[PDB]
């Protein structure tokens, strides 16, 4: 549902992201316990604490997840079916909480990469993340 | 709504150094921009067919002003939001026919705009306040709806 | 909730022919087989890997038939549903973190299994109060995010 | 975003429809304009009063769009590509309407299918509307 203009800043994003990766990932999940409480329960078994280690070894995680989703953009429900797998039937998330992490993206790639987070950048950021999303989220029974 | 002390703090003083001339206005510009189909309600407005386009415009700026201006208003009375914006809501709700979700939308892009202003000085305890106010906003401008 | 007289006749003459034993477990299965990430919420419910066990389940039926008891509690406290789901508003929100998005599914739900069992004698004029009276317990029961 | 299976019920809740479709259009339309009066803004010329007959023109328009995207089902952006630029471009009606147009046909169907609606199929019809949705306003620049 992109845009060949949208997947261009998708990466020109991710380019000045590049290595930085979990650091970002890791600021988008604390920003997102922060502001949206309810998400924390899907994470009992963790010290969400500022600082937290285990949250800082999930933002990698999910940063990675997300430069792959970059890279395989144009075959996405495919190269991330192992995630919905996990997102959808074991997990259970609620769909409203993808917009959430969603918009602590597009705020943390916000106060972190000034230049790149043009409107049409921001715009498409916003669209890429939004199909992601549905993909994760797809494989429900 | 209700924040905290410690928030209410982060925000007054971050609310400050924000320029009342261009936030409301970028605001409204990526609104538009993101989320397109909101240009239907601003017709009026001119040329909106492209980012430059829409963020140039003037009268998108000069719309972005009293929006974010309605948010100080706000801002200024999180004890009584519902009443702070009854009249809005009317006008939102019954008179223009906006879908409440994109309220919601708007409060989200102008947390984006503060993001790119302010850099990491914006930062997650800080943001956790904002994010209780544009809620806070977004659920006063759709009372006509309740 | 700003019903009129007509919305109120429509409806309290199609909820007396309600189920009150079937109708809710026919709703609560639904929901959960159509937004199975509501499944979450129930895992003490055991087996609902497949849309049979769901419907099937004794405890979603034993369940959904409470939950229409708050249907028909409001559906005769139209006046005042803020105060009559106040608990029910504690419990989802501050102590269950249920998403108010789903309390708009399951009345939408709601809407669907009364539209299955009453056919034809569903009209397009009776939808639209019940929409307005799902929609009322559903913001309702949002509340303690107010 | 449909399993093999959805497409299954799909077929045989579209067929036990079939020449009621101009006709189920149009009480999905009326449901949607009557539950959700906002929607008739978009439609300012019309007459949208009981059996208006506009609205059973464009009520069958409607329905034979959709026997059209459970044809080309894996291939809908493209088949259904040119409503894109009608609902996203010239029209840009709010991505909520589709929402409430789709929960209308489906009380809509179950109101004239007991023998079709059940569960398993409730949750395909929806997911394959909700497909056609993201679709229809998908392309919005
Ligand atoms: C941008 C969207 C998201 C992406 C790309 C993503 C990605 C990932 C990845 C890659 C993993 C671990 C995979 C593995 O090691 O096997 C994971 C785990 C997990 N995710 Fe997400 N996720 C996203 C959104 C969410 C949301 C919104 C939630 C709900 C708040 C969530 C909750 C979880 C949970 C509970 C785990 C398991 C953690 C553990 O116990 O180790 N994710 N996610
Ligand atoms: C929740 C954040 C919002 C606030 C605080 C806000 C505030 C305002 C204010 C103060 C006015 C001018 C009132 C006047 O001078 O009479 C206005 C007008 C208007 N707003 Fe908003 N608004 C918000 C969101 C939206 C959204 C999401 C839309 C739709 C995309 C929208 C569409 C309009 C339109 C079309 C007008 C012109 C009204 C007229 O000329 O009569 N607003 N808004
Ligand atoms: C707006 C429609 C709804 C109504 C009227 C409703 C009503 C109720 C009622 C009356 C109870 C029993 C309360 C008690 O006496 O302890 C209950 C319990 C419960 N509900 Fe709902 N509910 C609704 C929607 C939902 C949704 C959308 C979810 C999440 C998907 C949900 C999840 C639960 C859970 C997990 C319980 C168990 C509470 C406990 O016993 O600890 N409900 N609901
Ligand atoms: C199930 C999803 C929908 C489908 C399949 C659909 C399909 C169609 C089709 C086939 C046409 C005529 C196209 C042509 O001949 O050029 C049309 C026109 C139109 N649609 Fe939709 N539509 C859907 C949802 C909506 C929604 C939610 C709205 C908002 C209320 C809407 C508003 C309109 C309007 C205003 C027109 C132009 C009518 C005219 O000027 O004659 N549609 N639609």
């Amino acid at each position: 549902v992109l845009s060949p203009a949208d997947k261009t800043n998708v990466k020109a994003a991710w380019g000045k992201v590049g290595a930085h990766a979990g650091e970002y990932g890791a600021e988008a999940l604390e920003r997102m316990f922060l502001s949206f409480p309810t998400t924390k329960t899907y994470f009992p078994h963790f010290d969400l604490s500022h600082g937290s280690a285990q949250v800082k070894g999930h933002g990698k995680k999910v940063a990675d997840a997300l430069t792959n989703a970059v890279a395989h953009v144009d075959d996405m429900p495919n190269a991330l079916s192992a995630l919905s797998d996990l997102h959808a039937h074991k997990l259970r998330v609620d769909p409203v909480n993808f917009k959430l992490l969603s918009h602590c993206l597009l705020v943390t790639l916000a106060a972190h990469l000034p230049a790149e987070f043009t409107p049409a950048v921001h715009a498409s950021l916003d669209k890429f993340l939004a199909s992601v999303s549905t993909v994760l989220t797809s494989k429900y029974r | 709504v209700h924040l905290t002390p410690e928030e209410k703090s982060a925000v007054t003083a971050l609310w400050g150094k924000v320029n009342v001339d261009e936030v409301g206005g970028e605001a409204l510009g990526r609104l538009l921009v993101v989320y397109p189909w909101t240009q239907r309600f601003f017709e009026s407005f001119g040329d909106l067919s492209t980012p430059d386009a829409v963020m140039g415009n003037p009268k998108v700026k000069a719309h972005g002003k009293k929006v974010l201006g309605a948010f100080s208003d706000g801002l200024a009375h999180l004890d009584n939001l519902k009443g702070t914006f009854a009249t809005l809501s009317e006008l939102h709700c019954d008179k223009l026919h906006v879908d409440p979700e994109n309220f919601r939308l708007l409060g989200n892009v102008l947390v984006c705009v503060l993001a790119h202003h302010f850099g990491k000085e914006f930062t997650p305890p800080v943001q956790a306040a904002y994010q209780k106010v544009v809620a806070g906003v977004a659920n006063a401008l759709a009372h006509k709806y309740h």
